[PDB]
């Protein structure tokens, strides 16, 4: 990189800086004074201080971007958030006063939960033992679960099964299913869970 | 398309500035270019290329 | 022709022709026989209108010259 | 005393092409328009197709002036890349250095 | 509450209602606007299950002009202009709603850009061999015209015999709806039927039978260029389209008994840069001369009160689902990111 | 007219911006004589102009006149962001300046296009390697 190892990453958090000085601990106070001497990298053009900033949506947008086209990737994203909100408003208006209490209309709540229902708890690592590969059940770091959930959702939506369905349409449908613990991305999580339970006797192959 | 005035004016400017006045197609304007420069073979870089 | 001129002139133009016809129609609507062109196209109002359309046609169009043209036409056509 | 016979054949081509350039120009001009009658342009076609083949300027080849190489020549110096570099690398071409950026 | 007005009559709107949303009833919405509403505004009607339009100064000014209209004088041309997304189309719609509740005959052209662009079926007009007819575009409009003006389509009766083909012909005195029905049914005669409808309403409004509103949204299409090409790929001029040629005649003030309200639009236009919005910029020389004299009405971005009233109306429908949008810091960002532009705001709020 | 302003510069890739930040204003940014919303129709671009003023709680308090040239739309947005942030440092407290420095709002981004090398496809990309 064109940044030297000396440059530190920017911390873009309004409340962090507008925290009362008295509340700072002796350790927390020191680090704050140390940064007054450090070089800071320029804030990249993605994240800002806005209250509407969501790092999970931003990552999901980048994971669906093709060839640097972030204007199109984000337009698909906001069209999906809109399609979800409109599908949940139609469902709420046609629901009875009793059911209405249930229906979630916030698309950020739905999106966030929809992905959390797809995240796998264990994974499989091919381990070469005796010239043969074994799908050994292994715990996954949180990053990898969250990556896999997003990647499975995007790969599901980009499948060619869907004929002439636009991505905002496809993705809003798939996100709503996964919000109700249904659909093929929730299934893909269960198939992974079933494989790992079937090979539970091989977990001893792991050496970490 | 050009109005008669616009046409008769551009022909007057061409007469003044010494450009072709007769209507001439692009294929025949090569005659002007041919005589407007030197032949490649006549240019010094060409005929005097070698020491 | 008008297309060849690089400066707009109000005389013998469409806006001159149009605003003439419009006022004659307004006079006929009132059943007035004062149809003298010179009388119609002479008032101070027609002049302000003439300033606006020529100002529009010859200098940069901006929301100020559009507002000025508006108050001229709004005044010729008796729109309050 | 040219580098070789291929250079010598280009030396002659360049010289003949120079001798006939005015004639070739004049004849082309006749046949490079739509103004003139075709029966006349057809005579011109015959006339220029009858001029010696080594007066045709497309037959000139820009060879290294030092080593006669037919390709790899920089046109500003009329030298092949091998010969250009040899002078450039010893410091003998005014103002030319190795580029780094 | 503070964003809504109980005054649902578009005739009793004054400066006191500026910023407040009035409810267009499902009846008027189905009748007066079977077309012409902004697509993003038609989506909003569905999700909120109601059409509420903000009373704004541009429309207020027009209503004023159209209440003091002297039907004896020739038709005044009003022209709404403004930067992209400022509410020109919904200003024009506010007005149309007014005139429709005053029993004017409405001649609403939803989007004139559609008539110079993307034409599949371009037939050589039989009435005039030098022009082209657009059966699909002409038929669509007739159906919507019939919806809006169904009450008046019988009372009005043609004043001349119009021969469709060798066999069929409309006879003098027959009701106007019969001419519309011919176009709707035989789309081969839809363009010629539209010409006759315009030719009659103009002629008969001068006779004082009804008041006529000619409302053409995207009017700058009529004097520009088209993307339509002939068989030999040569471009067709708007003058040559029978459907445009006849609508042009409706824009001249040589008739009286009504008004001509129009709106400009760069969105959907042909060969106009993104930021062109001023009247001569969009109309061009030919188009400006065809409307001179006209009264320009400026439409701009929401002013601080209009902006706040919009947010409250979105909050009132629970549309702003994000947790921070009701906050004052949320509003500041909505305000910044939109610059109070009505369209940017709506588009931004459709996912926050 | 006696109005207080500071002006600063910003550079992002091949884009160069100059910003005049007025001590008092409404939130009006005028890029190259055009409203910021019309110069930058892309939202991400407008979100970058918000960033400096939002971070210090000054959205709607200043007027900005900037000029930018070079680069593409988004490099222009980031040059203007830097120019505006720097000019804005004159009207905030020294603690707010430091926080703006620690948010990365006051640094020139050094990431610029790397040259293609000869015998390669790209800056880094290699031609296909053929084992056999
Ligand atoms: N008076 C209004 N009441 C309610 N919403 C409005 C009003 N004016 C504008 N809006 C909102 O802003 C959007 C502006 O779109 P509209 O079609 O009215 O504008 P326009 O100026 O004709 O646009 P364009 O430049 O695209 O032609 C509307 O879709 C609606 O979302
Ligand atoms: N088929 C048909 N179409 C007509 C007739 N009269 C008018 N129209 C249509 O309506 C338009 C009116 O044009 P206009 O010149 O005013 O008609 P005119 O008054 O008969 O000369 C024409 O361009 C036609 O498309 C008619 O007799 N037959
Ligand atoms: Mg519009
Ligand atoms: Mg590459």
């Amino acid at each position: 990189s064109r940044y030297s190892p000396e440059f530190k990453d920017p911390l873009i958090d309004k409340e962090y800086y507008r925290k009362p000085v008295e509340e700072l601990t002796e350790e927390e106070k020191y680090v704050r004074e140390l940064k007054k001497t450090q070089l800071i990298k320029a804030a990249p053009a993605g994240k800002t201080s806005s209250v509407f900033e969501d790092p999970v949506i931003s990552k999901f947008t980048n994971m669906m971007m093709i060839g640097g086209n972030k204007v199109l990737a984000r337009s698909l994203m906001i069209q999906t958030l809109e399609a979800v909100k409109r599908k949940q408003f139609e469902k709420y208006h046609a629901a009875s006063a009793e059911e209405q209490a249930t229906i979630e209309r916030n698309p950020y709540t739905i999106f966030h939960q929809a992905l959390k229902n797809c995240e796998p708890m264990i994974g499989l690592v091919p381990i070469l033992k005796g010239g043969r590969f074994y799908q050994v059940p292994v715990p996954l770091p949180d990053r990898r679960r969250r990556f896999l959930a997003m990647k499975w959702m995007i790969t599901e939506c980009r499948d060619k099964k869907h004929q002439r369905t636009l991505m905002p349409e496809k993705l809003s449908h798939k996100l709503l299913e996964a919000f109700h613990n249904q659909g093929p991305v929730i299934k893909r999580k269960h198939d992974l869970h079933k494989m790992a339970e079937a090979n539970r006797a091989l977990a001893h192959y792991r050496w970490w | 398309s050009l109005s008669e005035y616009a046409f008769r004016m551009s022909r007057l400017s061409a007469r003044l500035f010494g450009e072709v006045t007769r209507p001439t197609n692009s294929k025949s304007m090569k005659v002007v270019k041919l005589f407007s420069e030197l032949p490649l073979a006549k240019k010094k870089e060409t005929y005097d290329w070698y020491p | 022709t008008e297309a060849d001129m690089e400066e707009y002139i109000w005389e013998n133009s469409s806006s001159e022709r149009n605003i003439l016809e419009t006022l004659l129609q307004m006079k006929a609507a009132e059943k007035n026989m004062e149809i003298n062109k010179e009388e119609l196209l002479g008032t101070k109002e027609i002049e302000e209108y003439k300033k606006s359309v020529v100002s529009l046609k010859n200098e940069e169009e901006n929301e100020n010259s559009i507002s000025q043209y508006k108050e001229s036409v709004k005044r010729l056509l008796n729109v309050t | 005393h040219y580098v070789d016979w291929r250079m010598w054949r280009d030396v002659k081509r360049r010289k003949m092409a120079y001798e006939y350039a005015d004639e070739r120009l004049r004849i082309n001009s006749l046949r490079k328009n739509t103004i003139l009658p075709k029966i006349l342009q057809d005579v011109a076609d015959e006339e220029i197709a009858a001029l010696p083949r080594d007066s045709c300027p497309v037959r000139i080849r820009n060879r290294c002036v030092m080593t006669s190489r037919p390709r790899g020549v920089k046109r500003r110096w009329r030298l092949s890349r091998i010969v250009f570099r040899h002078l450039a690398d010893h410091g003998q071409l005014s103002g030319i250095q190795r580029a780094t950026w | 509450a503070i964003s809504r007005t109980n005054e649902n009559d578009p005739a009793k709107h004054g400066d006191q209602h500026e910023g407040q949303h009035y409810n267009i009833s499902p009846q008027d919405l189905e009748t007066v606007f079977p077309h012409g509403l902004p697509p993003r505004f038609v989506m909003q009607v569905k999700t909120f299950s109601e059409a509420c339009l903000m009373v704004r100064k541009p429309a207020l000014e027009l209503l004023h002009y159209l209440k003091n209209t002297s039907f004896a004088y020739p038709a005044i041309r009003y022209l709404l202009y403004g930067e992209k997304g400022t509410g020109k189309t919904l200003s024009l719609c506010h007005v149309i709603h007014f005139c429709a509740k005053q029993d004017w005959l409405i001649l609403h052209i939803p989007d004139a850009h559609l008539w110079v662009k993307n034409c599949r079926d371009l037939l050589q007009s039989s009435y005039n061999k030098q022009r082209f007819d657009q059966p699909l575009e002409a038929s669509t409009w007739l159906k919507n015209f019939k919806t809006t003006n169904e009450r008046f389509l019988n009372q009005i009766k043609v004043q001349e015999k119009y021969v469709w083909n060798k066999r069929e012909s409309t006879e003098k005195g027959s009701p106007l709806g019969e001419v519309v029905e011919q176009g709707i049914t035989r789309v081969r005669n839809a363009t010629d039927a539209v010409g006759i409808v315009l030719k009659e309403l103009k002629r008969q409004s001068s006779l004082g039978m009804f008041h006529l509103l000619v409302a053409v949204d995207g009017i700058n299409a009529l004097w520009g260029r088209t993307t339509l090409k002939r068989e030999d790929k040569s471009p067709i001029a708007p003058e040559e389209l029978a459907l445009v040629h006849n609508l042009r005649k409706m824009m001249k003030n040589d008739w009286h008994g009504g008004a001509i309200v129009s709106a400009l639009s760069q969105t959907g236009s042909l060969f106009k840069p993104r930021k062109a919005y001023l009247p001569q910029e969009l109309l061009g020389k030919e188009g400006f001369d065809a409307l001179d004299p006209f009264i320009p009405i400026l439409v701009s971005n929401y002013n601080p009160k209009e902006f706040e009233s919009c947010i409250q109306y979105y909050l009132e429908n629970n549309w702003l689902q994000h947790e921070k949008a009701p906050t004052e810091e949320g509003k500041k960002e909505l305000l910044f990111l939109s610059n109070a532009n009505p369209s940017l705001l709506e588009r931004h709020c459709a996912y926050l | 007219q006696g109005m207080a302003f500071s002006k600063s510069e910003g550079k992002r890739k091949t884009a160069k911006a100059e910003a005049i930040v007025y001590k008092h204003g409404s939130g009006r940014i005028k890029v190259n004589g055009i409203d910021y919303q019309l110069y930058f129709p892309i939202t991400q671009d407008r979100e970058q102009l918000m960033f400096p003023f939002h971070f210090v709680d000054r959205l709607g308090k200043h007027d900005v006149t900037c000029t930018v040239s070079g680069g593409g739309r988004s490099a222009q947005a980031g040059a203007i962001r830097l120019a505006m942030a720097k000019a804005l440092c004159s009207f905030v407290t020294e603690d707010e300046v430091e926080w703006m420095r620690q948010a990365g709002l006051l640094t020139t981004d050094p990431r610029v296009r790397e040259r293609k090398k000869p015998g390669q496809e790209g800056a880094r990309r290699k031609f296909t390697w053929k084992k056999r």
